[PDB]
């Protein structure tokens, strides 16, 4: 809930992070939108 | 010349409440900007 550089796994963006209620299954690492740029990720250090 | 006149707002009353197509020249300005919009989101999806 604030705007930040954020680096997943060497995905780097710029955005606000917020809590998702989206559920990826064991094998997605990363959600993406219509335009093909992520909009929701899993946290490699807790799995939510 | 009334009675034909308040029937007949009556009869355009009942067609709009009735089929959907009649607006389709302003429904189609509204999905062709729409569409265009959804094709310019889609296109940075391309690798080029
Ligand atoms: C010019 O056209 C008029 C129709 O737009 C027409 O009016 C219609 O006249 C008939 C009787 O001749 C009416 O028929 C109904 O009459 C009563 C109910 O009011 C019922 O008992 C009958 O069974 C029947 O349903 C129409 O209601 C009436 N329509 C309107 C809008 O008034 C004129 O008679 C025509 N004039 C001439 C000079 O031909
Ligand atoms: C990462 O660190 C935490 C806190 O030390 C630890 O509890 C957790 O097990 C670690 N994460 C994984 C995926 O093991």
């Amino acid at each position: 809930n604030k705007c930040v550089n954020f680096n997943f796994n060497g995905l780097t963006g710029t955005g606000v992070l917020t809590e998702s209620n989206k559920k990826f299954l064991p094998f997605q690492q990363f959600g993406r939108d219509i335009a093909d740029t992520t909009d929701a990720v899993r946290d490699p250090q807790t799995l939510e | 010349i009334a009675n034909q006149f308040n029937s007949a707002i009556g009869k355009i009353q009942d067609s709009l409440s009735s089929t959907a197509s009649a607006l389709g020249k302003l429904q189609d300005v509204v999905n062709q900007n729409a569409q265009a919009l959804n094709t310019l989101v889609k296109q940075l999806s391309s690798n080029f």
